[PDB]
This record gives structure tokens, sequence and C-alpha cells, in this order.
């Protein structure tokens, strides 16, 4: 809400929300973070959820 | 019988110890012994060892490991083959990890 | 005879998957802590029982240091 | 992400099929993992990448 990221549709903006990988023993911050895309819509069959896993990829590197 | 060796087999395997006359032998015996008469544990479910071992899986494809996670879903199915798989799974996964290395394998 | 070591052999084999998966989770333990670990968790023992025991044994070593 | 960004805004707003959609979100996201050093032949430079990480953190001490 405070920056340019609000200037959205509330769907999309809904859509990026996070999600954490499962937490080993031994962790940072760092090493655990994610941002989970979901599609509800009819849409998603142009969106499937492997390649979300290719943009998470992405996003990591 | 079998039971009273393996805590002595534990404990002088992971303190380093040999002798039984040593304090610190004494003290790591009883304190095994009052840890495992003393329960507030939970007992283990085979459904949420298989989702963590699934969730491990993909940490590793996430991170860009190929070679690590396809090793390590395979190394998981291939030890799920014939309950006690569970729990010595699930002792594994909680002992330590803070995994990420690369970690490539020898010759398995 | 031949199905008695053959027993022993296929016991070996899940003995090496459990520990290549031991050191890819780059925990401490080897085939000698192992060997005990799984006579443990056939007699039937919480993994959370023995692993708070590992978890003070190899910390109280290291005051031993 | 200014090539594979053109190459991709340019096939979907010319397409008319859905099915070309599709392969063109599909190809959009293998050339980036291309790319970069996400393929399983560059695990070596990906390793001299993770090594030029450790006197970053080191400079810190």
């Amino acid at each position: 809400r405070a920056t340019n990221a609000q200037f959205d549709s509330p769907e999309i903006l809904r859509r990026l929300d996070v999600r954490l990988l499962e937490v080993s023993p031994g962790d940072t911050g760092w090493d655990v973070f994610s941002l989970d895309y979901h599609v509800d819509g009819p849409i998603a069959t142009v969106f499937t959820r492997e390649c979300m896993s290719h943009y998470l990829r992405v996003f990591n590197f | 019988a079998q039971q009273e060796r393996d805590v002595r087999e534990l404990v002088r395997g992971v303190a380093g110890l040999q002798d039984e006359a040593d304090p610190n032998f004494q003290l790591a015996l009883n304190f095994a012994w009052s840890n495992f008469r003393f329960h507030r544990f939970l007992d283990v479910n085979s459904h949420k060892i298989e989702k963590t071992i699934e969730g491990i899986y993909e940490k590793f494809v996430i991170h860009s490991d190929l070679s690590k996670a396809a090793s390590w879903k395979r190394l998981t199915e291939e030890f799920l083959n014939a309950d006690a798989h569970y729990s010595i799974l699930s002792l594994l996964l909680c002992l330590s990890d803070s995994p990420s290395n690369s970690s490539y394998v020898e010759t398995p | 005879a031949a199905a008695a070591a053959a027993n022993l052999n296929a016991v070996r084999e899940t003995m090496d998957v459990l520990l290549e998966i031991s050191r890819i989770l780059n925990t401490g333990l080897d085939m000698e802590t192992l060997s005990i670990c799984v006579r443990l968790c056939e007699q039937g023992i919480n993994p959370e029982a023995l692993s708070s025991v590992i978890k003070e044994l190899r910390k109280a070593t290291e005051a031993l240091k | 992400l200014e090539c594979s960004w053109d190459e991709l805004w340019n096939k979907v707003q010319q397409a008319q099929d859905l099915d070309h959609i599709i392969a063109a979100h599909e190809v959009f996201l293998d050339t980036i993992i291309s790319r970069c050093l996400l393929d399983s032949d560059s695990r070596a430079l990906l390793n001299q990448l993770r090594a030029v990480f450790d006197q970053i953190i080191e400079l810190q001490n």
C-alpha cells in the first residue's frame, strides 16, 4: 500500500502473496523465501503450475 | 537386554567414549534413560513424512540443483520399498539439516 | 547358507541408501552411529526421543573440547 | 529481460490462436533458462559464480 505496487487490480495484486519453503533445523531468511502466484480462473491453463516453478527459480537467482 | 546395551553403544558412539566409569558416561547414560522415560513427544504420522520428503524435493529444485533433487527423490522412493521406514526417516530428518550443498554422489 | 547372507545383503543395501541420505542432508552421523539407531527404531522408540539425546551429547562433547 | 519480453510481447499481440499464445509462453521461459546459468550443463559456471559470493561476505569481516 505504501509504494507504487498498489496501483493494480486487486486480483492480480492479491494473487502475489508469499509462501515459505519447508524449514530445515537451521536457517536464515535469505535461504527460505518465496512468492507464490495462484491463478484460479480458466486462464490457469495457460499459466500452469510448472511454469510457476520456473518463474520462481528465476526469482531465486 | 538388547535395549540396555544399545543405550551404552549409543552414548559410546556419539560422545566418543569407551569407558563406563568416567562420570561423564554416567551422567549421559542417566540423561538418556530420563529422557526416554519422560514422555512429552508425539507419534509419527507417515503422511506427514511423505509431505516433508516432497517438500524438501521442491526446495532442491527451486534452488536450481537438479542432480541433488533427482538423487533425493530417487533415494527416498527406493528407500520407501520394503512404518519403521517412516520412523528412521523422521529421525534422520529432524536430527539436523542446514543443507543447500551440492553433495555429488560418489558411486551411489 | 546362501539366503541368510543374501538377507545380510539386502539390509546392507538399505543401509547404503540411508547413509547416502545421511550425508546429503549434512548430518554429523555416520554408519557406526547409524547401526545403533536402526536397532532402536526396530524396537519401537520415538524418533523425537533419540534425536533430543543426540542433540545433547553432540553438544556436550564440544564442551569437553 | 528486454529481448525476452520483446519476443513474447510480439508473438502474443499478433497471434490469433490460444495454442500459439501457450507455445509462446513456453519458449519465452526456456530462453530465459538457456540465457542464464540454469541448465544442467552449466553447473561448473554456476560453481564459479558461487565462488564469487565467498569474498563478498569475506569483505565485510
